[PDB]
């Protein structure tokens, strides 16, 4: 059995958190008391992935929820589904970091990892075989940025056999927020490079403009983004929950993705989307699915794939569909985009198949890309951080938490230095007179 | 919790604390005899929030604020007036004479012996607090009490808290408009107080609020009440994010992390958007785009000076009502289109932004409309250095002459220390005109060659 | 443009010799070969190298590979190069008991000393020989460790605690609190290796009972500066010699074991692959520029996929002088281990058998 | 008695035992709980033979059969599934972490601890057989499991037992489609295991099944199910020897012993004759010339390598239903007329000949039309060469720039142990060169 440890960070980490779960709760039939009111009998049979049993017929998650700032703690508490979480797994403190990397990293954080730790452990050991862990952060904050990367050290330190995902959401160019973003993202993808085995890219423009213009929608809220990216979370760990005719766990996508290990970031997307009030008019066949599933306008990362190659893309689809179709559909858009993979992979495509959709859909598919293209999400980063480190326009305040400017060279250097090696794998082909 | 604790200190404080702790008590549903009826109608939720009030064993609730001067007229006004019920009985009064429009006064001979009552009673305020995040301190410029008691105690709290905020609500003197002779010598010498122990001060102008009020709420003959509203309207804006929930939610320490650059730089401007009156309320929309375009109107501003002459070093935005991120977003990227705002090459960002659920509301005989969208901003720019500069002109007319330096002399202040003022008010401007220069020279750089 | 591969094959020990051993490896020109002993008849498998040494047995008086002929061929070039400012690296690879400490250290009798004492000794040679008021020589000898990715040093008394390795802009890779101490003749440095390797991290397996749990570096910090009686002051004259033993691979066939062991043993092995690949890398660019003299980009060779290699970047890139020598075992017994040894070596500027 | 033991390792094996243990039970009368009727109805005869299943004192009659994996999901469905109370408890599934399409995982690492297991439970089922003819083992190259372990269990296999018969139906790679990054990494591994211990190895691709289900059983979305029932069908045509008696049955040793001319060349091609819908059933005379020249052709292999490239090393025909000798040996007679099939000189006979009086059944709810007549060939040929070259090209696309390796090395695998394997590969293709080459 593959049972998975569900950690959240942060605002951004315990709205999504509370989408994804409401979503997961759905999609197992468990009523917003713990309760079971289902149908089937496969949705029994491995729901001990994600949750724990308690003695009177009921479900527990297992989350673990983490932030500073009680405020969004007693939004999820007071909410729809608040009563599922267990009241013990609610970690908090008070004064959070407020967007400073250090406070939530070295001053502030450091009080509660200890505590965050022991929650983690005690999840850890009432599982009987641990698979990976699983953090939900915005790499932009605060306490999630911080916390989260203090977390996934100690976590990595602790377990190192067992995988580490990261659905992480990143600054944006445009949709911008807060003013020192840029600190927080270099010192935090200083850190996700050495102590990730997997981390899913997000950006908000990405979402914003899935929104916009396939779902029609006219005002997107954070609730929309949120289902959006619990619909990614579902469907890739839908492989250790039901059968199939070809399964995949965290791990055989980590072996097929993954060249090189610093090479382990990915972009996520997720078909059918159809605005509802246009899907009588479009038929839900595969080759559809994967038509919309490898446009570029569809990613969740905002990076236009076609400005590098595809080092992998793995795609699993969910729903009753023949092989023989799949396999053809990736030959086809394998040998049309004759440009857009690299060849020293002569068959860069992972496939899997679920018997299990989505509830109300006959078919559906997600995508998860590694791309060289991905580069340009740290390039502007970086540009922004030296506009704003040259001059040091918001320094003091890290350095009065205990930093210095060494962190922030070496933060910078280890940033730049992974962007050239995503670069060396988008022109480097095979030849001799280079 | 979210606790806060607001001094006022001279008689421009009091009367901002007037109309700020009305505006509290109908936000909160307070009565002026400090019972909540809505405790037992709803039975539930902390609708008195500990941000601004304590509640005692029977219901009663105290606003956590300490009022001082040094004249027994207006603290007694407020001591007979509507709320003489709300308010603790420790005012701290002293029954003496006036500081006298003189910073010496204030701060040596008379501002002693009232500053031991003054610390005694913040002190005992701390520690019923647990969780305290800084002090609001309103006081004037130009003043008696206003200018050297609020620096004594600045330099107190300094000295006693440490690391704790504290922001500044100051008025300062307006170009032309005066109601003082001796109103440079005071602005002057509160620099130093101002520079190094606050942590973030705004600065208003009665001028620029008279020109508000001529302009937007067609008022022609304002008095203080509505300037004070006002101020009111802008320090609850502020400190909302603190009280009640909302989508983005930026705490104080959030705002002067992304506010102020460098440690010496921390004189923002506050701007009010949907100032209007209710006649002119119908046949607007008010959404969210006219809102943050009437944010950077400079006729909109609240202190003389125009921003255009500036660059835009940070900015706050904190929306209160029915807005949604899409459009504040969208907003924010036609604000950054416009090629007549400036901003800094070093902060290719260049905002912040917080959004609250709960809407402004309607005071009774106040003047503004009611509104379902608002928004304060907070904007850090070099233009405020004009601001600094004109007065300096009016001190050298006064100090090249020593006209009325006797006053001060005689007060136990050595004559000097005037000249130390201005060496330091030099320099913050300096300070503010090297932040402005739009990047470093970068002479070094080398070429490339070809093989 | 300077990578040199070195193979060296070691003679029978007093065990082998004693026990009914037999012999597999044969050496001509620069091809050295090695034949199955159960099925010889299948195919010999050959490799050449730049620099290769034949031992069989303890005498050998004629054609024989003595300690100084391996360090006229390797050592003395490389502190030569060290002596003009460039910085040199000598590694030795090899499986435990493959005889590469042998030839690091050798034997403290002063009959056949290895690399090390002869390159210190003639170091403190150099420096004495040619010191003079204005040259002024100055050497601080580090020695340090790398377990499970983590830094160790061996030669202060202090606790081993694990330690943080970060890189300045301008200097380059550098360890936080490595002691470095200052030594003027043959008794200190002899002293501190002495309190080094009574130090270092191993452990009890089923091959050997001191199998290295660890990589072993130690750097030498040498520096020669000239002050004259005048006003234009420079120095122009420095250079790091790092000398690295690391420890033999394994498999899991022999480490029947599960955690602790084999984590150490998975560790061990990405970091020889770190370095095979850093090294063959660099030898590709080693062969390219100096016959086509063609800048193709920088092509960064990547030195972060571990943290052995990071260390060791000022010694691997720039200018440096870098070489490797591969312990190789005859007898009878170890010839999966050597063949294994062999593939390893056939890198870093592999060259066909002719 | 003629008595074989069935091990089902994978994904792919699990699924392929469904069909076959779905077909063997349809053929013997069994129902899915075990009983048979017709003991009862008949009153004798050994319907039930020894060749798959031991019947118990209650009539109930267990295969013989051992699936593994490591990864619960697949074993689970079996487990739940309509035949639930046919197979016995023992399904030996380490309740862990599946391979990650990784050798080293399957072989060094995770393949421990369920060997042992594996190896306890074929003992017994060994012990339990008094005259056990050979071992078929169902597996896939490219997969974690199907592959490392797979070889694990073969290298203990050959020592433990040693003289037994070890055949091979693995999935090989297909030349363009795969389900899998890191799938010749694997496929080329295991060259060793399939080179040095089994003695005879099908190799089948799923883009020839694919390509015969969409032509000939005219359906045009198939799904693994079809590809299933196909290699069952085969596997039933070679076992049915052992089984029903016939004019001339043709047990495996004769088999082996006609189509492996030297013993590193035993890699022959398996095709079946009349795959035909039943709508195209009719206007077809389906003959036994029609069949054995059906099989000849190169649209109907089952591997993508097109035997007119290469020479014919050895033929065996096996034969099911209304068949005659007579007829058989005419169209053998026109087979070697033809020029466009090429047999080595060295081998002047060329065809081994069985005949099965059993006609072959139709699965309900499958897709062949039902018969009389059937034939199943398997042709040892040099042509399969080609289907290792193509794999090979891809291992040096991987493997000049080291991708994926760290997840192997990371495992407990040296990595020279790669190049290791393409020699051994390398030399399988020269001595297939060596065999084609004509006498002088
Ligand atoms: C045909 C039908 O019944 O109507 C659909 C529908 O109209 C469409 C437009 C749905 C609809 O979704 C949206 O409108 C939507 C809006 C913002 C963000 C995301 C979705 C639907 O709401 C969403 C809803 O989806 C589900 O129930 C899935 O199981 C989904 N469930 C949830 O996300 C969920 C939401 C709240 C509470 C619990 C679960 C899911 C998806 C992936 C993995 C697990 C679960 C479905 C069937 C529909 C409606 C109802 C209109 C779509 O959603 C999905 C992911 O299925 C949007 O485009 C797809 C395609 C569908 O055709
Ligand atoms: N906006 C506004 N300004 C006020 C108000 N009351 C006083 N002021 C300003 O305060 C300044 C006068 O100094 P005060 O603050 O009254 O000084 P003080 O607190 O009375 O102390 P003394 O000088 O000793 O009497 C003038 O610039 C006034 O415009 C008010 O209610 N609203
Ligand atoms: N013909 C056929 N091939 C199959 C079937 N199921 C899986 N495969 C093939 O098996 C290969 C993948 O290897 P798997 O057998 O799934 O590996 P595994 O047994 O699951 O072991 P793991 O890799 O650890 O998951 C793919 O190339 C599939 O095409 C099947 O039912 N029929
Ligand atoms: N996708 C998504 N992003 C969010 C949400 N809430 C905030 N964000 C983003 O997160 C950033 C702020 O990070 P924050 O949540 O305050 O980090 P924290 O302080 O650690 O909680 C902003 O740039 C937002 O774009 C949400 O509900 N969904
Ligand atoms: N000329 C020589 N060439 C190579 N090896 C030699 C020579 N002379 C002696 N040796 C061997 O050097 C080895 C040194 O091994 P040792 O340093 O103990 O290995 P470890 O440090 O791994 O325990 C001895 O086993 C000895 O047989
Ligand atoms: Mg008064
Ligand atoms: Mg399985």
């Amino acid at each position: 059995m593959r049972e998975i440890v569900h950690i959240q960070a942060g605002q951004c980490g315990n709205q999504i958190g509370a989408k994804f779960w409401e979503v997961i709760s759905d999609e197992h039939g468990i009523d917003p008391t713990g309760s079971y009111h289902g149908d089937s009998d496969l949705q029994l049979e491995r729901i001990n992935v994600y949750y724990n049993e308690a003695t009177g017929n009921k479900y527990v998650p297992r989350a673990i929820l983490v932030d500073l700032e009680p405020g969004t703690m007693d939004s999820v508490r007071s909410g729809p589904f608040g009563q599922i979480f267990r009241p013990d797994n609610f970690v908090f403190g008070q004064s959070g970091a407020g967007n400073n990397w250090a406070k939530g990293h070295y001053t502030e954080g450091a009080e509660l990892v200890d505590s965050v730790l022991d929650v983690v452990r005690k999840e850890s050991e009432s599982c009987d075989c641990l698979q990976g862990f699983q953090l939900t952060h915005s790499l932009g904050g605060g306490t999630g940025s911080g916390m989260g990367t203090l977390l996934i050290s100690k976590i990595r330190e602790e377990y190192p056999d067992r995988i580490m995902n990261t659905f992480s959401v990143m600054p944006s160019p445009k949709v911008s927020d807060t003013v020192v973003e840029p600190y927080n993202a270099t010192l935090s993808v200083h850190q996700l490079v050495e102590n990730t085995d997997e981390t899913y890219c997000i950006d908000n423009e990405a979402l914003y403009d899935i929104c916009f213009r396939t779902l029609k929608l006219t005002t997107p809220t954070y609730g929309d983004l949120n289902h959006l990216v619990s619909a990614t979370m579902s469907g890739v760990t839908t492989c250790l929950r039901f059968p199939g005719q070809l399964n995949a766990d965290l791990r055989k996508l980590a072996v097929n993705m993954v060249p090189f290990p610093r090479l382990h970031f990915f972009m996520p997307g997720f078909a059918p989307l159809t605005s509802r009030g246009s899907q009588q008019y479009r038929a839900l066949t595969v080759p559809e699915l994967t038509q919309q599933m490898f446009d570029s306008k569809n990613m969740m990362a905002a990076c236009d794939p076609r400005h590098g190659r595809y080092l992998t893309v793995a795609a699993i689809f969910r729903g009753r569909m023949s092989m023989k179709e799949v396999d053809e559909q990736m030959l086809n858009v394998q040998n049309k985009n004759s440009s857009y993979f690299v060849e020293w992979i002569p068959n860069n495509v992972k496939t899997a198949v679920c018997d299990i959709p989505p509830r109300g859909l006959k078919m559906s598919a997600t995508f998860i890309g590694n791309s060289t293209a991905i580069q340009e999400l740290f390039k502007r980063i970086s540009e922004q951080f030296t506009a704003m480190f040259r001059r040091k326009a918001f320094l003091h305040w890290y350095t009065g938490e205990g930093m210095d400017e060494m962190e922030f060279t070496e933060a910078e250097s280890n940033m730049n230095d992974l962007v050239s090696e995503y670069q060396q794998y988008q022109d480097a082909t095979a030849d001799e007179q280079g | 919790m979210r606790e806060c604790i607001s001094i006022h200190v001279g008689q421009a404080g009091v009367q901002i604390g007037n109309a700020c702790w009305e505006l509290y008590c109908l936000e909160h549903g307070i009565q002026p005899d400090g019972q909540m009826p809505s405790d037992k109608t709803i039975g539930g939720g902390d609708d008195s929030f500990n941000t601004f009030f304590s509640e005692t064993g029977a219901g009663k609730h105290v606003p956590r604020a300490v009022f001082v001067d040094l004249e027994p007229t207006v603290i007694d006004e407020v001591r007979t007036g509507t709320y003489r019920q709300l308010f603790h009985p420790e005012q701290l009064i002293t029954g003496k004479e006036d500081a006298a429009n003189n910073y010496a006064r204030g701060h040596y001979t008379i501002g002693k012996e009232i500053i031991d009552l003054v610390l005694d009673r913040i002190r005992k305020l701390a520690d019923q607090c647990t969780g305290l995040q800084g002090f609001l301190v309103f006081h004037s410029f130009g003043g008696g009490t206003g200018s050297g008691f609020t620096s004594l105690l600045m330099e107190r709290l300094s000295v006693d808290y440490g690391k704790k905020s504290k922001l500044e609500f100051s008025i300062y003197p307006a170009p032309q408009v005066s109601t003082a002779v001796v109103e440079p010598y005071n602005s002057i010498l509160t620099t130093h107080t101002t520079l190094e122990h606050s942590d973030c001060a705004f600065m208003v102008d009665n001028e620029a609020i008279y020109d508000i009020c001529r302009r937007n709420l067609d008022i022609e003959r304002p008095t203080y009440t509505n300037l004070n509203r006002l101020i009111s309207q802008i320090v609850s804006s502020i400190t909302a994010s603190l009280r009640f929930d909302g989508a983005l939610n930026v705490d104080l320490t959030e705002f002067q992390t992304n506010l102020v650059p460098y440690p010496r730089i921390h004189f923002p401007l506050a701007t009010y958007a949907p100032v209007i009156s209710a006649e002119k309320a119908y046949h607007e929309q008010l959404s969210v785009a006219e809102i943050t375009n009437a944010c950077f109107e400079p006729a909109n501003q609240m202190v003389k000076c125009d921003p255009r002459h500036g660059k835009y070093m940070a900015c706050c935005l904190l929306y209160r009502g029915d807005v949604v991120p899409k459009d504040v977003n969208a907003a924010i990227a036609t604000i950054k289109t416009k090629r007549s705002i400036q901003f800094v090459d070093w902060c290719p960002t260049g905002f912040k932004v917080g959004i609250n659920y709960q809407p402004p509301t309607v005071v009774p005989g106040g003047d503004l409309a009611k509104v379902q969208r608002a928004v304060c901003m907070l904007s850090n720019t070099t233009a405020i250095a004009e601001a600094w500069a004109r007065l300096d002109h009016k001190f050298d007319l006064m100090y090249a002459k020593r006209a009325f330096v006797h006053w001060y002399v005689g007060e136990g202040m050595e004559e000097g220390e005037f000249s130390e003022a201005r060496e330091d008010m030099a320099a913050l401007e300096k300070d503010y005109e090297e932040v402005g220069v739009d990047s470093v020279e970068g002479e070094g750089e080398e070429e490339g060659e070809e093989y | 443009a300077s990578v040199k591969v070195a193979v060296r094959v070691r003679p029978f020990n007093s065990r082998e010799m004693s026990r009914d051993s037999k012999c597999i490896i044969q050496m001509s020109g620069s091809t050295t070969t090695i034949v199955n002993p159960k099925q010889p008849k299948e195919t010999p498998k050959s490799f050449s190298f730049d620099y290769s040494y034949w031992s069989h047995t303890s005498p050998e008086d004629i054609n024989y590979a003595s300690q100084k002929q391996v360090y006229r061929d390797i050592g003395e070039e490389m502190l030569q190069h060290a002596f003009e400012g460039y910085n040199v690296c000598i590694f030795a690879y090899g499986q435990t008991g493959a005889g590469k400490s042998y030839t690091m250290m050798g034997k403290q009798e002063k009959d056949q000393q290895g690399i090390i004492p002869q390159l210190c000794e003639d170091l403190f040679s150099r420096i004495n020989d040619t010191t003079n008021d204005n040259m002024s020589y100055s050497v601080e000898v580090s020695y340090m460790e790398i377990y499970c990715e983590r830094v160790r040093d061996l030669l202060n008394p202090k606790n081993k605690g694990n330690l943080r390795v970060r890189e300045h802009p301008l200097l380059g890779p550098y360890v936080e609190d490595l002691s470095k101490l200052a030594v003027t003749s043959y008794n200190d440095i002899q002293d501190l290796m002495d309190s080094g390797n009574k130090a270092r991290t191993v452990a009890a397996t089923n091959m050997n009972e001191t199998s290295s749990r660890s990589h072993a570096v130690f750097n030498i910090i040498f520096t020669q500066k000239r002050h004259d009686a005048e006003t234009n002051i420079t120095t122009e004259k420095v250079s790091k010699i790092s000398l690295v033993d690391l420890a033999g691979s394994e498999r899991a066939d022999s480490t029947g074991a599960k955690g602790t062991r084999l984590k150490e043993g998975a560790n061990i092995n990405k970091s020889l692959t770190t370095l095979g690949k850093v090294i063959s890398a660099l030898a590709e660019m080693d062969s390219g520029p100096n016959k086509n003299k063609k800048k193709k980009k920088t092509d960064f060779i990547l030195y972060r996929d571990s943290v052995l290699t990071w260390l060791l970047r000022e010694n691997l890139g720039g200018n440096s002088r870098t070489a490797m020598v591969a312990a190789l075992s005859p007898a009878d017994i170890n010839y999966d281990e050597t063949l294994s040894t062999l593939r390893y070596a056939d890198r870093a500027k592999q060259i066909r058998c002719n």
